[PDB]
């Protein structure tokens, strides 16, 4: 009974994040010469044009990582990440201006991605 | 993907079933529920979630369900519960307790808690958030008293005084229309909520009522002005008509009556009994029996809180200095021994623990400490856990029942007693955003940030010349809520309905928010949250022993308290 | 440090007491504010040491004598009052007629 | 009758060709010209020249070419020149730079610089006089920051914040109409000029524009809110319509783009690049290449200024504390090493010296020092003289060219960038009388007197109980310009044209002078006084080496600075 | 002297450090603000001596040990931060986990 | 104590002088505010001792020498002025060119 003022006594167990949502693993390569770090809640298809991956598999999704954390890609680095599904209304506005509406509009998102040179539109 | 509960609590603050120690006390609070959706927690910073198109909505204008301010991941401690939520503020009021962010991409977002372009962020992860403290026994003696109150989490001062005049140095009284007008104008410069008490003394209605019409928010009956049957009766007749609260400091000397005479004058009407234990004042020796009655809203002042080894020696001498007593006048020695009683101070600890005394208060600068109402509330709860054990009502090994009973004593119960709980006293939707953030290590000792009307008024913060604000010296400082005209929009002057209907704010040029006192005459003990017990309190006239349900109430004084020498430089 | 208003003010008393003690050490008879500062700081450091209010009410009457202070200073000080954090929290000490 | 030049300079301050050392630096400024008529110098005191019928005109009423205030014998240091003149002030503005006194008996009197009954005198003989500093990277976190700024000669604060909220602690942002209104009201109590930045974030125009209409003077794009292509584009569309400046802290993480992506979103529009070197924030590692572009107005923040032996150790740990980095998370270590770079901090010193970085600023309380913008400007110029030698442009062995290039970085250039150089930023006729007097021994370290709108606001002055004001303790103190209603007439709130046209000042009850932001969208690098260089800056992605015209920019860190341990008690 | 706002504030830290050191010298276990004041003043006097930021980041972890302070104080102090004028101007020192 | 505004301010000078003297005792050359604080406090403690204005105008020129202070500090201090309560009430002392 050493007292640490304000200390936690946390319950037993683990917290599952993004419970009940579909998970998807994809390979992503930083084709650029500068580091890219991606946060938990950016619409994955709208990341830096120099990240090469199957852009279709980023639509309606974000990184399956604890809220407020990031995946880092060093220059030239290729690695796998796990994605989860966006929730709420599944709409995205702004960011890279690829969606500005429902994430259901896959053709329109990919058409804009390809036109602006977001790498990996099949 | 899963996070263990230690890392989860480090990142976002604790979640359901996690416990947190209150400062260096033995008291543990447990998270009862959490409004979050695990994985969609809101947070602010580099690469974090509250960013445009992500946890921040880039579409909605301010009017379209967007907050002015989100407190992320708060551990709320309130009479309404001990639980985890985001707190949304707009137009200076709490508009949502729930889950903030962006409905575009997040599950479970409370519909009026959108983070948008218009939203400021305060990170409350790992903080305890409470309502601002409501101190209803304030003597306005020295303006330096306001920062003292703010530094210990007090946001409302109810009481009276004109500064260090003897009337004000003894009594919570701003007497008469002119003094009340002058102190309402002074109040324009005080960065805290204020309500002013008039003199509850007279044998005609008009001299008392004209104070209510001038802008007083209530009355104080004090023995120093004559706590006679007539002054008690006229004050309560005025209060019943005006819908304001009466506080009473009764006739200690029993000059015109004993306790039963004061209760007969009250005649079942509603009254706030100040320092009900009686060291601070009242019918010797049995005043504390007031706390048993259904029409009495009973408060303690703080120097008796809780009962310690130095209490009696300190109080006998404090009373000698306060009253100019002479040790060679036997009548002065008999008076002091009739008023300073270990039997009633010890019973006062247990009456708090049982929910029979409903409220705390300071008695700031008259016979009590402006910055120690919150501090001594938790010291008392800690002492009672050590001496009486967990309350029967407790579950899961937590002190949540005792923590709700005790937080009620300095938040919601004084607000209800004063007729101001529509505006302040709890973290509820629709109430004024007076919020206190605490590091658990400093809980009840030194507030981190005090929010007044949705803007920070006071903060423990460091070197103003530094690259970042955390370097030494970290001290209590007034913030932008106190500066310029913002002091008007972030604070409330509480006033009688009649003074408001008669246009006193416009007459005096008051720019502060005007709060209406109301719903004070139709309440009783049953309305005191978690502290609603009526009972026959017997105080033995010979031994001063206190009995409830045939059982003597006694406990030992303690040699040591938590929330003391670990924290304070003096 | 998290200094509150009183902790900042009371630093001043300790400082005035250090100044006064240096003045006593070079053989000056102490004046009114010097004497008050010395006895006040004594009380507050006593509380910090864990003494009782009763011990400090006795000891405070023996910190300075009339041969330590200027003519009239003993009669100017009716009492010295200080609040400090004891092990059992803030308490008030009054030292009555500290100098004879 | 002749005076030798040593006695002349002792009596009246230096004259043409005389040099003055700046504090304890190696930097010398030379008087380029003098407006006086030798023998008719103005001076004030017992038996001196500004007396009725003599150097003071006894005939003219105030309206008849008479000054409210004459600064006698000032050594002006300004982008417009380094020269000797009297400075005349009337209605709070500089109305004459030339020769003051009485045309009755004196030769060469500037016709609107009569000393009359209405004229106050400040003796500037032996003083250096500059414009007040314009700090365009202010976080409003702690009101104690204002005196810190005033004590080092800063008179305008542009930035954002609501006090020590996390949003404000990271970003120069007062978000949304309500926070902007509350901080305009707070501003009524701050004795310094202020302009407030809104949140430059959103994917719809209306949530951004409504901040401009509410009273914001500009916008801040910050990575912490999402420095995305959409937020950059919408902010600049709003700015082009509203005629206000946008500041940017870009996407350090390169999450949505690299530097070339941010520049494509900007699309040749005007933007202020904050902390362009990048330690304070931006595209890792090449953000500083922004400073080569003609549409970029580039500023440094001050902790990198200049490059010293403790800089890197201090900044790696500062970033760890600021960002809550963990030394056992390899991604955090890689991030810190990508952001804190000796190669770019060393090149930043030389880019200042070459006129490629146009502006200084603080980053007050977020990642920079409220009272060190002026101090570190001169430390940088001194280091560059030691390491690079006199600039080619110099003549007569003086540092006048380097002194004009460097004084421009914290006076006129931020004013031009913000759209406020019609009111402030230089000692020119027709501009607001924000003036700083310096003893040469204290130049850039501690201001003697700070004049705000023609009244002293802040002074290094001594014992207020003393016979004269020079006895100890001499310290920085607020003066009568800060007291009562005079704080309103001596300071400017800068606001958007739309907020002014919509009557926001009357709506909020603002009593301060209202300044109009304008002429911000039609400017570029070429408009930065003495700091107008566009060039291709190459930053090697592997080595972080910086090249301009095929030449690597590098210099050594210094172990010692002037304007440091000789002056400061801590 | 020409004191600026920070020079006036930082005098208070030196004073709190002098108070704390006297309390340590008479055998008291130091509390939270005392420990913070001692380590803060050490850093600022170190800068004045001309030490490097790196030297003070090391030394600050050895000014006080857990046997110098009350139960829980080591765990209450995550870090101590101070800005002072080094020979090369103002720099920030952070001492991480100063007391174990 | 009944401190007035000047008594509170002048406590700061004594404190800065104590800080400076500790810095001199560990072998530092003193800077501008340190030198001013030492000589100022000397004057005020001299008045308290009952010295004359004439004695302090002489003595103040011998408190510090150029070998006690940094390059340029002697030339930065033209004079040091202080008001203190002498036995015959408040008087002004100016020490001209205190350091050569
Ligand atoms: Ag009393
Ligand atoms: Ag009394
Ligand atoms: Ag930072
Ligand atoms: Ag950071
Ligand atoms: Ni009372
Ligand atoms: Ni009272
Ligand atoms: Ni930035
Ligand atoms: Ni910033
Ligand atoms: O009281
Ligand atoms: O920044």
């Amino acid at each position: 009974n050493y007292i640490v003022p304000g200390e936690y006594r946390v319950a037993e167990g683990e917290i599952e994040i993004n419970a009940g949502r579909e998970k998807t693993t994809i390979r992503v390569s930083n084709t650029g010469d500068r580091p890219i770090q991606v946060g938990s809640h950016i619409h994955f298809v709208e990341v830096n044009k120099e990240l090469l991956f199957d852009r279709a598999e980023g639509i309606g999704r974000r990184l399956n990582i604890p809220s407020g954390t990031a995946a880092r890609f060093e220059p030239g680095e290729e690695m796998e990440v796990e994605l989860t599904e966006l929730g709420g209304n599944r709409e995205v506005f702004g960011i890279s201006d690829l969606t500005n509406g429902s994430v259901d509009n896959k053709e329109l998102i990919l058409q804009r991605a390809k036109e602006l040179g977001y790498k990996g539109v099949e | 993907m899963k996070i263990n509960r230690q890392q989860y609590a480090e990142s976002y603050g604790p979640t359901v079933g996690d416990q947190v120690r209150l400062a260096d006390t033995d008291l543990w609070i447990e998270v009862e529920k959490d409004y979050t959706t695990y994985g969609d927690e809101a947070n602010f910073g580099g690469g974090k979630v509250l960013r445009e198109g992500m946890g921040e909505n880039g579409t909605y204008t301010r009017t379209e369900n967007v907050l002015d301010l989100l407190l992320t991941n708060a551990l709320i401690l309130d009479y309404t519960g001990i639980y985890k939520a985001d707190i949304g503020v707009k137009d200076g009021y709490i508009v949502g307790i729930g889950k903030g962010g962006n409905p575009d991409i997040m599950d479970g977002v409370t519909p009026n808690m959108i983070v948008g372009t218009a939203t400021e962020v305060i990170a409350a992860e790992g903080k305890i958030v409470t309502a601002g403290g409501i101190d209803t026994h304030v003597h306005f003696i020295n303006p330096d008293q306001v920062d003292v109150a703010l530094a210990n989490g007090i946001t409302t001062l109810f009481g009276g005084g004109t500064g260090p005049a003897e009337g004000s140095k003894a009594t919570t009284v701003t007497p008469g229309p002119w003094n009340i007008e002058k102190m309402l104008k002074s109040t324009e410069g005080l960065p805290i909520n204020v309500g002013i008490l008039g003199k509850g003394h007279g044998s005609s209605i008009a001299p008392i009522m004209e104070q209510i019409d001038a802008g007083a928010a209530g009355l104080k009956i004090h023995e120093d002005w004559g706590a006679t049957p007539a002054s008690i009766d006229r004050s309560l007749t005025v209060a019943d008509e005006a819908d304001v609260q009466v506080a009473i400091h009764s006739d200690t000397l029993n000059e015109a009556g004993f306790l039963e005479d004061t209760l007969r004058a009250i005649n079942g009407r509603v009254i706030h009994s100040f320092h009900v234990e009686g060291a601070g004042g009242g019918h010797a020796p049995d005043i504390m029996a007031m706390a048993g009655h259904p029409n009495v809203l009973p408060s303690s002042t703080n120097p008796t809180r809780p009962f310690t080894v130095n209490t009696i020696d300190e109080h006998l001498d404090m009373l000698m200095v306060c009253h100019h007593l002479k040790q060679n006048i036997p009548e002065d020695v008999a008076f002091a021994d009739s008023r300073i009683r270990p039997e009633t101070i010890a019973a006062e600890d247990i009456l708090h623990d049982l929910g029979i005394i409903s409220m705390m208060s300071t008695d700031a600068l008259a016979m009590g400490r402006a910055g120690e109402m919150v501090l001594r509330t938790w010291q008392t709860a800690d002492k009672m856990k050590k001496q009486r054990g967990p309350l029967a009502e407790e579950k899961n090994g937590s002190d949540n029942f005792r923590a709700k009973r005790y937080v009620s004593k300095y938040t919601i119960n004084p607000a209800i007693a004063q007729g101001i709980a529509h505006e302040v006293g709890s973290i509820e939707e629709g109430k004024f955003a007076d919020l206190v953030l605490w590091e658990p290590k400093f809980f009840g000792v030194k507030a981190d940030r005090v929010i007044k009307g949705g803007i920070i008024a006071y903060a423990q913060i460091g070197d103003p010349s530094a690259s970042i604000p955390t370097p030494q010296p970290v001290m209590g400082r007034r913030m932008y809520g106190t500066v310029g005209d913002l002091i008007h929009d972030t604070n409330i002057t509480f006033m009688s309905k009649s003074s408001i209907q008669q246009g006193v704010p416009a007459k005096l040029g008051l720019k502060r928010r005007i709060g209406t006192v109301k719903n004070c005459r139709n309440i009783g003990k049953k309305d005191m949250k978690w502290n609603d017990v009526t009972t026959d309190i017997d105080i033995n006239p010979e031994t001063y022993e206190v009995k409830v349900d045939g059982e003597v109430l006694t406990c030992e004084p303690v040699k040591e308290l938590p929330m003391a020498q670990r924290y304070f430089l003096f | 440090m998290h200094l509150n208003p009183a902790e900042k003010e009371k630093l001043q008393i300790f400082l005035a007491s250090e100044l006064a003690l240096k003045r006593k050490a070079r053989g000056l008879k102490l004046n009114y504010p010097e004497a008050v500062a010395i006895i006040t700081s004594f009380i507050m450091e006593g509380a910090r040491d864990g003494k009782t209010v009763a011990m400090l009410m006795e000891e405070g009457k023996h910190v300075l004598t009339r041969d330590d202070v200027m003519e009239g200073v003993p009669e100017m000080i009716d009492d010295i009052q200080a609040e400090a954090t004891f092990p059992d929290g803030t308490k008030l000490v009054t030292v009555h007629n500290p100098i004879s």
